[PDB]
């Protein structure tokens, strides 16, 4: 197998970032071929090309990326990190067949911690005419990506009837946002009193409950 | 440097027909490749054309219902899905490669002559890629997004700002395009990948941080455009309290 490492990374502007791919079986043929490459997945782009055979440098590419290693153990270096250089990272071999992929790695940029600020949305009158309920918690400007979210109604946590998503990572402030949608019944809804957003994140000095009371 | 064509809707147990290449006769002497990008599961090598054309490889997994192809007169790479399942949806990407031949057997005969020999291929690299195609497979049907306000008031606003935004729900199929006062505004603006929700449609929510100074003083209105259903929509985002 490739496996590839770590699964995610942050690097702080300016410094080096080490990813590693490492396989099973040898990747070397004859004089002194390593068929193994990299690549760069940008949110929304297709992949690029940075490194092949181990250590040469595609047509393009910067000086801050080198490939380095043999046979088993692989490595990318990219240093003097930008916030251009956000996305995931794969390795490839062409020694067996069929070829494969490494299983990713997720760079980030690694700015100070920032707390987000929550928001509480009740469901509009608009769609409670429409027989349905969705309550949104939002979740602005945080640091890491990493946020843990839990949907209280009468203080009884749900399961199973939320789903979020997170914007990429913001280029000038280097910050996600979170938005968790709640949908419920429109029976269910009249039937329960208090929905709040139990959010929790490194930046909150202490868990944060956003709550609001129906009616 | 690579087209393909636009994005792709299909009912399932149907067929898709992708299409890729470089302008003109640009890469002729590249190899031919299909990777599998499933948003949020990692990146897949499907199969792979020669340049010579003497090869034409397919994984394990896609082998039952995957064909790739290549007619050298209009220069033209195809992809074909068939028999489409659920798990299909996913972005498909095409590719142009370098890599390298080397003699791994020979026989020969006893005066000499090479009587049989076999090579292979080593994968150098994948330098072209294609713009990619999204392939959607559902059994729903098109239908146009429903738009609802979410109102800024007391629990939205933290300090001096407070957040408003459109929530754009149950809809078929992807993309939908959201603008905050045709593109006036722009500062603050958060708009969140579309979940797939139990039913199979989808929903969206866009959001802007404001400051509650410009509540009363100024208007919100959020554009919702859905092509498939031929649909935009303008909606105003009050503070209702």
């Amino acid at each position: 197998v490739l496996t590839q490492s770590p699964h995610s990374l942050s690097v702080t502007p300016g410094e080096s970032a080490s990813i590693s791919c490492k396989s099973s079986h040898s990747l070397i043929h004859g004089d002194r071929n390593n068929y193994l490459a990299w690549y760069v997945q940008k949110p929304g782009r297709s992949p690029q090309l940075l490194i092949y055979l181990a250590s040469s440098r595609a047509s393009g590419v910067p000086d801050r990326f080198s490939g380095s290693g043999s046979d088993k153990d692989f490595t990318l270096k990219i240093s003097r990190v930008e916030t251009e250089d956000v996305g995931t990272y794969y390795c490839m071999q062409g020694r067996e067949s069929p070829w494969t992929f490494g299983q990713g790695t997720k760079v980030d940029i690694k700015r100070t911690v920032a707390a987000p600020s929550v928001f509480i949305f009740p469901p509009s009158d608009e769609q409670l005419k429409s027989g349905t309920a969705s309550v949104v918690c939002l979740l602005n400007n945080f640091y890491p990506r990493e946020a843990k979210v839990q949907w209280k109604v009468d203080n009884a946590l749900q399961s199973g009837n939320s789903q979020e998503s997170v914007t990429e990572q913001d280029s000038k402030d280097s910050t996600y946002s979170l938005s968790s949608t709640l949908t419920l019944s429109k029976a269910d809804y009249e039937k329960h009193k208090v929905y709040a957003c139990e959010v929790t994140h490194q930046g909150l000095s202490s868990p944060v409950t956003k709550s609001f009371n129906r009616g | 440097q690579l087209v393909q064509s636009g994005p792709e809707v299909r009912k399932p147990g149907t067929s898709v027909k992708v299409s890729c290449k470089a302008p003109g006769n640009t890469l002729k002497t590249y190899d031919l490749h299909w990777v599998r990008s499933v948003p949020g599961q990692g990146l897949q090598w499907m199969g792979w054309i020669s340049h010579e054309g003497d090869k034409k490889v397919i994984v394990e997994r896609f082998k039952a219902k995957v064909t790739i192809d290549w007619d050298r007169s209009t220069n033209t790479a195809y992809l074909q899905l068939s028999g489409l399942t659920s798990g299909d949806t996913a972005v498909y990407y095409c590719a142009k490669g370098s890599k390298h031949r080397l003699r791994d057997y020979a026989l020969y005969d006893d005066d000499g002559a090479l009587n049989w020999a076999v090579d292979v291929d080593y994968l150098s690299n994948l330098e072209f890629w294609g713009q990619g195609t999204a392939v959607t497979v559902s059994s729903a049907s098109t239908k146009g997004p429903s738009v609802f306000p979410l109102a800024p008031s007391s629990k939205s606003t933290s300090g001096g700002t407070a957040a408003l935004g459109c929530l754009v729900k149950d809809y078929f199929p992807e993309p939908v395009t959201v603008s905050w006062n045709s593109g006036a505004l722009t500062s603050g603006v958060h708009t969140f990948p579309a979940v797939l929700q139990s039913s199979g449609l989808y929903s969206l929510s866009s959001v802007v941080t404001v400051p509650s100074s410009s509540l009363g003083t100024q208007t919100y209105i959020c554009n919702v455009n859905h092509k498939p259903s031929n649909t935009k929509v303008d909606k105003k985002v009050e503070p209702k309290s």
